[PDB]
RNA sequence: CCGGACCAAGGAGUCUAACGCGUGCGCGAGUCAGGGGCUCGUCCGAAAGCCGCCGUGGCGCAAUGAAGGUGAAGGGCCCC
RNA sequence: UAGCGGCCCCCGGCGCGCCGGGCUCGGGUCUUCCCGGAGUCGGGUUGCUUGGGAAUGCAGCCCAAAGCGGGUGGUAAACU
RNA sequence: UCAGUAACGGCGAGUGAACAGGGAAGAGCCCAGCGCCGAAUCCCCGCCGCGCGUCGCGGCGUGGGAAAUGUGGCGUACGG
């Protein structure tokens, strides 16, 4: 079978693969058919924003990813509670709400409470009955100036010089990241040993 | 309430009253049929935990299985074949023997609904359980918001699609890293989506 | 400066100021109540122990510690559970013997 | 294109281009890489020394998002930054240096192959190679250290 | 078992046969517990006519 | 030695995936939208066009060690 | 065939008005109380299964709970 | 996409996922238990006022039955 040089190959087509094989010749069809959803979707809630609820500000949970922001599943319970909003009445406003979030820093606290204020103050609200409104808005800002949001909510996007000071140019940044490991591997013998000297 | 107080005492099922209940209701229960219609729930607590409640169109059966593993039905222990398949007698069955018992009760009684099911005895050759069953055309159940899912044509023979609590386990589904067979749905969703070759247009 | 935040070390990680709230209530999850722990005692009385909690009790007794414990782990299975069943039964064993005393 | 293949070429010769000794069979030798410790013991130890066997130890779970340490080293340093950056910073009389944040690049470490211009500047950095920090040093710059 | 454990009954009365004992296997005892007063009456359907139905436990 | 009595029509290195080398093209330390989305009901058009405030990601741009880890500047001319 | 072309019949939904029936109650702050699913979990063993490797999942038999507990934290165990 | 990767395998032939990241869609809720409320609850049968496309409402019933071995309302871990 080998012939000369080459690449020790092993392909996974030893299990009747022929059977269960996925052809994309309707991939156009399901894109036509997923714009029309939407585009029914969008009028039918006409004044909504059709790009479903505003979602909060959360940072990717890795190493790989904790200098990035993206979208959210909802608005925490803390973030809802400070902003002032009830937890039953933000879904109805448009508020996605995650009951499960839980707040570990107060700055993603602020973030998402000021994004939520903005929203508040962004926000019109048309009265459950047109001829009778109460506590809602006015109809300068309802029927001259309500239009339809195209893309999402308000979307979530991704130093001077000076001079040099002696202490941190004599900063040594190699030798200090050579004791820091070496200070965490060895912290637990460290102390036991001296537990035991002074013992 | 006096629930609570039931629940603690099921849990002393070594204590000389259990001891004394459960030698009792065992023996009554093995000189009845395997398949016997109880005017009421043993256990009214496990019941309405288990979603029971005491109303027209609920009905309790009592299944009797015998218990042990399954042997291979091949005649005279002759599995023809690789040795790795020639085990007749220390085989064991997927689905638990509380899954069979709400399977007959379900097959027997065919126009009504298996809800749940639960252990009231035991012996050394048989298992007793307690099946409720819903009556999905009652009318104090189709027009209670709250029990119209069973009467809905989806939710037909529940207990032998897997989808009773009992069955449920044996499916081994759940959240994270121990289940990851059935990442899809099922185990048969998992395995075809992990085998099937995807050929887009552009290759 | 003299100081900085890095990726490794003891205080390692970027640095953020603490948000402390109330635990969620999910966490509450398993606590003894005095309501409990009455319907607990209560069944405790009219039903009794086990005949692997007796047997158990008459190793504390003769004050058989070692052999009570792997008594109980060959019982329950796990040496954390069988060590809170041995204080459980060596605090029934102690109040029994104060109220005898009595 | 099956108008440019060997085929075309091919009617008329009775055997296919394989030969009229050994033909063209199913499998002469093996299917797949069978055999590769019995009759292609010197394919396998001519071309791929080491196939065979174990070395080392086992890591269950292993997780590639936290070993993620993206590089840069010091010749593409500068690239980091516009080109009106050095060109100021260079011209500028006095000590100011621009900062290089080589984590809003995409670059965690920064390791020191190359030389840098006689440029101080400050770089910002999660590691820092002794190369590097040494060259950012003679230079006249810092090395900052970020979480 | 509510109005016990609230010390508000002044006397229980518990019928002698309920099909699952466990109903009223606890009760006496903590009837004592608490120091109210309770008795064993001699049939469940008794105890149901005072009450207009069929069955009463307690 | 075996096949072939004769004539007509049919009749056998294909397709998919993976590699390797060679060659044509585009861009070039980068390159690639292929998955998704935006543009009138869409004969053609299931095509084509565009995303850049979709480059997530893939390959390449760093190797070495089993791993903890570490991680690629050379010269010329003067002084000691 | 093209046409936001015409005419006729029927079946609808979403909005706005009329009558009849049902319900007609919320939100913060403080104080006092209440708070959970058992022959189930878990352990041993056996058989199948999984990439899951001193046991990933499933089941049979034996043992068989707790409540500041229990489950998980990809190498068996004790302590934290 | 991770990824023919971590891992499995006469460690041979071969097999082989998941998390993070980008998208399509996006929606959340209900009991049992603990409690409070004179069983407040439900099925059937009649009569009347209705309404009536092939069946719902209100009342009455000195009309039956189910249900205290527990129906209904409030309330379910985001606490109540």
């Amino acid at each position: 079978a080998p012939s000369r040089n080459g690449m020790i190959l092993k392909p996974h087509f030893h299990k009747d693969w022929q059977q269960r094989v996925d052809t994309w010749f309707n991939q156009p069809a399901r894109k036509i058919r997923r714009r029309k959803a939407r585009q029914a979707k969008a009028r039918r809630i006409a004044p909504r924003p059709a790009s479903g609820p505003i979602r909060p500000i959360v940072r990717c949970p890795t190493v790989r990813y904790h200098t990035k922001v993206r979208a959210g599943r909802g608005f925490s319970l803390e973030e809802l509670r400070v902003a002032g909003i009830h937890k039953k009445v933000a879904r109805t406003i448009g508020i996605s709400v995650d009951p499960r979030r839980r707040n570990k820093s107060t700055e993603s606290l602020q973030a998402n409470v000021q994004r939520l204020k903005e929203y508040r103050s962004k926000l019109i609200l048309f009265p459950r009955k047109p001829s009778a409104p109460k506590k809602g808005d006015s109809s300068a800002e309802e029927l001259k100036l309500a239009t339809q949001l195209t893309g999402p909510v308000m979307p979530i996007r991704n130093e001077k010089a000076r001079v040099i000071t002696e202490e941190e140019k004599n900063f040594k940044a190699f030798a200090s990241l050579r004791m820091a490991r070496a200070n965490a591997r060895l912290f637990g013998i460290r102390a036991k040993r001296a537990k035991e000297a002074a013992e | 309430g006096a629930y609570k107080y039931i629940q603690e005492l099921w849990r002393k099922k070594q204590s000389d009253v259990m001891r004394f209940l459960l030698r009792v209701r065992c023996w009554q229960y093995r000189q009845l049929s395997a398949l016997h219609r109880a005017p009421r729930p043993t256990r009214p607590d496990k019941a309405r935990r288990l979603g029971y409640k005491a109303k027209q169109g609920y009905v309790i059966y009592r299944i009797r299985v015998r218990r042990g593993g399954r042997k291979r039905p091949v005649p005279k222990g002759a599995t023809y074949g690789k040795p790795v398949h020639h085990g007749v007698n220390q085989l064991k069955f997927a689905r638990s023997l509380q899954s069979v018992a709400e399977e007959r009760a379900g097959r027997h009684c065919g126009a009504l609904r298996v809800l749940n099911s639960y252990w009231v005895g035991e012996d050394s050759t048989y298992k007793f359980f307690e099946v409720i069953l819903i009556d999905p055309f009652h009318k104090a159940i189709r027009r209670n918001p709250d029990t119209q899912w069973i009467t809905k044509p989806v939710h037909k023979h529940r207990e032998m699609r897997g989808l009773t609590s009992a069955g449920r386990k044996s499916r081994g589904l759940g959240k994270g890293h121990k289940f990851h067979h059935t990442i899809g749905g099922s185990r048969r969703a998992a395995w075809r989506r992990r085998n099937t070759l995807q050929l887009h247009r552009y290759r | 400066a003299l100081r900085y935040p890095m990726a490794v070390g003891l205080n390692k990680g970027h640095k953020v100021t603490k948000n402390v709230s109330k635990p969620r209530h999910s966490r509450r999850r398993g606590r003894l109540t005095k309501h409990t722990k009455f319907v607990r005692d209560m069944i405790r009385e009219v039903c009794g122990f086990a005949p692997y909690e007796r047997r158990a009790m008459e190793l504390l007794k003769v004050s058989k510690d070692k052999r009570a414990l792997k008594f109980i782990k060959k019982r329950v299975g796990t040496h954390i559970r069988a060590k809170r069943k041995r204080e459980e039964l060596s605090n029934v064993l102690a109040a029994m013997r104060k109220a005898a005393a009595k | 294109p099956s108008r440019l293949r060997k085929t075309r070429k091919l009617r008329g010769h009775v055997s296919h281009g394989h030969g009229r000794i050994g033909k063209h069979r199913k499998h002469p030798g093996g299917r797949g890489n069978a055999g590769g410790m019995h009759h292609h013991r010197i394919n396998f130890d001519k071309y791929h020394p080491g196939y065979f066997g174990k070395v080392g130890m086992r890591h269950y779970h292993l997780k590639r998002n936290q070993s993620f340490c993206p590089t840069v080293n010091l010749d593409k340093l500068w690239t980091l930054v516009s080109e009106q950056t050095r060109v100021n910073a260079a011209k500028n009389k006095t000590g100011v240096a621009p900062i290089i944040d080589v984590v809003r690049s995409g670059y965690y470490k920064v390791l020191g192959k190359g030389k840098l211009p006689k440029q101080p500047v400050i770089v910002k950095a999660k590691f820092f190679s002794r190369r590097a920090e040494e060259k950012i040093k003679g230079v006249g710059g810092a090395c900052v250290l970020v979480a | 078992t509510t109005l016990v454990e609230n010390k508000k009954a002044q006397l229980v009365v518990i019928a002698h046969d309920v099909d699952p004992i466990e109903l009223v296997v606890f009760l006496p005892a903590l009837c004592r517990k608490m120091g109210v007063p309770y008795c064993i009456i001699k049939g469940k359907a008794r105890l149901g006519h005072l009450v207009h139905r069929k069955t009463c436990t307690t």
